[PDB]
DNA sequence: GATCTGGCCTGTCTTA
DNA sequence: CACAGTGGTAGTACTCCACTGTCTGGCTGTACAAAAACCCTGCAG
DNA sequence: CTGCAGGGTTTTTGTACAGCCAGACAGTGGAGTACTACCACTGTGTAAGACAGGCCAGATC
C-alpha cells in the first residue's frame, strides 16, 4: 500500500461546486427572464474533467511508507 | 454531461489501451498506419471510441480465427490492452501547438544547411546547423535556445 | 508526426461536432500544477501524513467562485 | 514582512477600501516615497580624511557593476 | 567444417 | 487565437487644503388621526 | 363548527405646531490626490518505447 492519495467524494465535490454557482445561475435565469418557480427540473450540465501527472516533485523523511517521486492530480470543471 | 477531453496523447494511449506512441498507428480517432497517413494527408473519418476498443480488446484475447500474432495485431488495429476509462474523442490543443513548433523547428534546422542536396550528413554538422539557428534567433527574435519546447516558445 | 496528422485530417469534423477545441484543452491543469507547487510549498504541514490533506483544502478554496466576487467588490 | 507582492497588495487595499471603507491601508504611491528613508543614499555622512579613490558624493543609489566597461566589440566584452 | 537462422545491438523517430 | 500577473512611470481625473452665505434635512416637548391586524363579540349558514 | 361584520384592543405611521444644527452647494487655483494604461516578459507544460537494419553465435548436416 506504499501510495499515499487524498480524495473528495465524486458527487458531493460536485454538489458543493455547483451550488457555488447558485448566485450566477440565478442571475442568468433573471436575465434571460424565465419562469423562476416554473420549470425546475429541466437542467443540464455540461463539465470538462482533466488530468495530469508531474514529475521531480521532492519527497521528505516523515515516518513511512516510502513514496515515489512523480505525483498525479485529477481536476474537473 | 462528462467530456473527458483534458488528457495529453501519452495518457490517451494508456486509458484506453493503445499502444503508444511511437507505434505504427498514429491517430487514436483514426485507423490508418504510418504509410497511409503519409501518402494521403488530408482524407480520413473518425471511428475511434470507448465501446469498439473494448469489443476489439475482446476479440484480441478469444482469438476466435487461430490467427498469427503479427497480423492479429492489424486486424484488431493496436488494441492490446482492455481499455479502463472512457475519452471523449478529440485533440487536445497546447501539446498539439508545441509538436507543430518542434517539426517547424527541425525543418528549419534541416534547411539551414542542404539537406535535400546531401541526403546523408553527420552529428557535427547537424550540431553546427542548430547552433547557427539559435544565434541567428536570439540575435533578432530575442529567444534563448531551450531545452524543451515549451508553449510560450511555440508562440 | 501524429499531430501534424491530427490537425491536417481531423479538425473540421472536431469543430463541427462540439463547436470548440481550444476550450477543452488540458491548459486548466497545467497551469493548476503551478497553484499545486506554490500550495505544497508554503501552505501545507510539513509532514508525509497531512500535507496532501492541506493541499487540496486550499486549493479548493482558491478555486472556488463566492470567494472570488469579493475581489473586485463593484470595482 | 509577510511577502506580499505590490500588485497583491494593491488588490488588498483595493478590496479592503471598496467594502465598508472606511480606508485603512495606505496607497501605493505614498509607499514608494515612504522607504526613500530606509534605502541608502539619504542621509549625510563624511569620512575623514577623504577616502582614495572614492568619490565624495553621499547620494549614490544602485549603481550598475559593469564601473564604466568600454562595451566596444574589440576587447573583452 | 559450411550454413542458417534467431536473437542481440544500435540508431532514429515520437510523445513527454 | 491561455492568463493572471510584475513594478515603475506618465497622464488624466478627481477630490480635496482656504475664504462665504445659503439652503434643506432632520432632531425635539404632545396632539391628532389614519392605518394594522388580532381578538373579541354579534348575527347568520 | 364556518363565514363575515360593527366595534374593541394596542400599536403603528404620519402629519401636524415650533426652534435649530450638520452637512451639501459654488468656487478657485492648484495640489496632490488616486486610479488607470503601457511595457516586455514569466510559468505550468518534461522519458521510455516502437521499428528497421546489421550481424554474430550457436546449432545442424
Ligand atoms: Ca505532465
Ligand atoms: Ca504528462
Ligand atoms: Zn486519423
Amino acid at each position: 500500500a506504499d501510495t499515499i492519495s487524498r480524495r473528495f467524494r465524486y458527487d458531493v465535490a460536485l454538489v458543493s461546486a455547483l451550488k457555488d454557482l447558485e448566485e450566477d445561475i440565478m442571475e442568468g435565469l433573471r436575465e434571460r427572464a424565465l419562469d423562476d418557480s416554473m420549470c425546475t427540473s429541466g437542467f443540464t450540465v455540461v463539465v470538462k474533467e482533466s488530468c495530469d501527472g508531474m514529475g521531480d516533485v521532492s519527497e521528505k523523511h516523515g515516518s513511512g511508507p516510502a513514496v515515489p517521486e512523480k505525483a498525479v492530480r485529477f481536476s474537473f470543471t | 454531461f462528462f467530456r473527458g477531453t483534458g488528457y495529453d496523447e501519452k495518457m490517451v494511449r494508456e486509458m484506453e489501451g493503445l499502444e503508444a506512441s511511437g507505434s505504427t498507428y498514429i491517430c487514436t480517432l483514426c485507423d490508418s498506419t504510418r504509410a497511409e497517413a503519409s501518402q494521403n494527408m488530408v482524407l480520413h473519418s473518425i471511428t475511434r471510441s470507448h465501446d469498439e476498443n473494448l469489443e476489439r480488446y475482446e476479440i484480441w484475447r478469444k482469438n476466435p480465427f487461430s490467427e498469427s500474432a503479427d497480423e492479429l495485431r492489424d486486424r484488431v488495429k493496436g488494441v492490446s490492452a482492455k481499455p479502463f476509462m472512457e475519452t471523449q474523442p478529440t485533440l487536445d490543443a497546447l501539446h498539439c501547438d508545441i509538436g507543430n513548433a518542434t517539426e517547424f523547428y527541425k525543418i528549419f534546422q534541416d534547411e539551414i544547411g542542404e539537406v535535400y542536396q546531401k541526403p546523408n550528413p553527420s552529428r557535427e554538422e547537424r550540431r553546427r546547423w542548430r547552433s547557427t539557428l539559435d544565434k541567428q534567433l536570439r540575435k533578432k527574435m530575442k529567444l534563448k535556445p531551450v531545452m524543451r519546447m515549451n508553449g510560450n516558445y511555440a508562440r | 508526426t501524429n499531430y501534424l496528422h491530427k490537425t491536417l485530417a481531423h479538425v473540421p469534423e472536431i469543430v463541427e461536432r462540439d463547436g470548440s477545441i481550444g476550450a477543452w484543452a488540458s491548459e486548466g491543469n497545467e497551469s493548476g500544477n503551478k497553484l499545486f507547487r506554490r500550495f505544497r510549498k508554503m501552505n501545507a504541514r510539513q509532514s508525509k501524513t497531512f500535507e496532501l490533506e492541506d493541499i487540496l483544502k486550499h486549493h479548493w478554496l482558491y478555486t472556488s467562485k463566492y470567494l472570488q466576487k469579493f475581489m473586485e467588490a463593484h470595482k | 514582512n509577510t511577502f506580499l507582492s505590490c500588485s497583491q497588495y494593491h488588490k488588498m487595499y483595493r478590496t479592503v477600501k471598496a467594502t465598508s471603507g472606511r480606508q485603512i491601508f495606505q496607497p501605493l504611491h505614498t509607499l514608494r516615497n515612504a522607504e526613500k528613508e530606509l534605502l541608502p543614499g539619504f542621509h549625510q555622512f563624511e569620512w575623514q580624511p577623504a577616502l582614495k579613490n572614492v568619490s565624495t558624493s553621499w547620494d549614490v543609489g544602485i549603481i550598475d557593476g559593469l564601473s564604466g566597461w568600454t562595451v566596444s566589440v574589440d576587447d573583452v566584452p
